[PDB]
């Protein structure tokens, strides 16, 4: 019954001509619900889940103001950081920002986040206590001193513990039918001979939500990692996720092997065995 | 809902 | 820093000949975000392809899902073609409906 809200911003400079490309996305758990793309025609924050479309024009006006202003802030910051790092004006660079909050099943604040990167490495991040910053290098130390003087952590903390938690709660009751549902994995095993003496067993998990899942093989009841392969969890494109795990076994010995599936939507883990 | 832009870097 | 894409090519639903479905190419773990991704039908680029909005993981690496509606057949072969500043040539990953 725990939940999260996150925003992800990406700004990429383009020195051949014009302003940086800015993309913002918002998520509740593993469900995207809004986007902004500075190269799109609308120039508005846009809905990406049916349940947010009910929000009124004032909602969209305020969210659009914020992300358009953020795109300008990032533009300025790309310039400032180029200077801090003594980089040329000719190259493209990237700023990334993530922030958001986690709540417990009671809907109360658990944890807040705010972290920033430059060219795919840590730049500055708010600590878990929401009261202090971690600056990765002497460039980020400059930013840290400025942010301390501006009481930026206090401002971030008030949002993370206040508005973030309150709007996450509102969305969870607005999109309840999907956001508060768990879809357990649809599981099955396949069998593929490799040679006269070996075969692959593959354990499939399909259609599950949220994305967190664990697949594990055992042989005669003991965990087995030798001769196994696993794919990264992947989106199906319809709001659900997929994963598989495989093991190579001597042919005839298939019944020794079991696949064990853990997911939030399963009251007890599932066990599968080739018959 | 988003947080407004924070202080420049 | 720079990071090379990981690539998975797979269908939205269990693949069955003559039954409409979606072909997915999931690209992840890459940096920077500029990337070229095409879906190929018998080696030729498919025109109608959409993708998810750019997002990233904890380690700052990006991920995108590229997708198109298709109807699998016995004869037709599909693949995903990726280019990225980290690759010296485009990387082609064939669709295997067992994977």
């Amino acid at each position: 019954g725990s939940h999260s809200m996150r925003y992800f911003y990406t700004s990429v400079s383009r020195p051949g001509r014009g302003e940086p490309r800015f993309i913002a996305v918002g998520y509740v758990d593993d469900t995207q619900f809004v986007r902004f793309d500075s190269d799109a025609a609308s120039q508005r924050m846009e809905p990406r889940a049916p349940w947010i479309e009910q929000e009124g024009p004032e909602y969209w006006d305020q969210e659009t103001r914020n992300v358009k202003a953020q795109s300008q802030t990032d533009r300025v910051d790309l310039g400032t950081l180029r200077g801090y790092y003594n980089q040329s004006e000719d190259g493209s660079h990237t700023i990334q920002i993530m922030y958001g909050c986690d709540v417990g099943p009671d809907g109360r604040f658990l944890r807040g986040y705010r972290q920033d990167a430059y060219d795919g490495k840590d730049y500055i991040a708010l600590n878990e206590d929401l009261r202090s910053w971690t600056a990765a290098d002497m460039a980020a130390q400059i930013t840290k001193r400025k942010w301390e003087a501006a009481h930026a952590a206090e401002q971030q903390r008030a949002y993370l513990e206040g508005r973030c938690v309150e709007w996450l709660r509102r969305y969870l009751e607005n999109g309840k039918e999907t956001l508060q549902r768990t879809d357990p994995p649809k599981t099955h095993m396949t069998h593929h001979p490799i040679s006269d003496h070996e075969a692959t067993l593959r354990c499939w998990a399909l259609g599950f939500y949220p994305a967190e899942i664990t697949l594990t093989w055992q042989r005669d009841g003991e965990d087995q990692t030798q001769d196994t392969e696993l794919v990264e969890t992947r989106p199906a494109g319809d709001g659900t996720f997929q994963k598989w795990a495989a093991v190579v076994v001597p042919s005839g010995e298939e019944q020794r092997y079991t696949c064990h599936v853990q997911h939030e939507g399963l009251p007890k883990p599932l066990t599968l065995r080739w018959e | 809902k988003t947080f407004p832009p924070t202080e420049p870097k | 820093i720079q990071r090379t894409p990981k690539i998975q090519v797979y269908s939205r639903h269990p693949a069955e000949n003559g039954k409409s479905n979606f072909l997915n190419c999931y690209v992840s773990g890459f940096h920077p975000s500029d990337i070229e991704v095409d879906l190929l039908k018998n080696g030729e680029r498919i025109e109608k392809v959409e993708h998810s909005d750019l997002s990233f993981s904890k380690d700052w690496s990006f991920y995108l899902l590229y997708y198109t509606e298709f109807t699998p057949t016995e004869k037709d072969e599909y693949a995903c073609r990726v280019n990225h500043v980290t690759l010296s040539q485009p990387k082609i990953v064939k669709w295997d409906r067992d994977m």
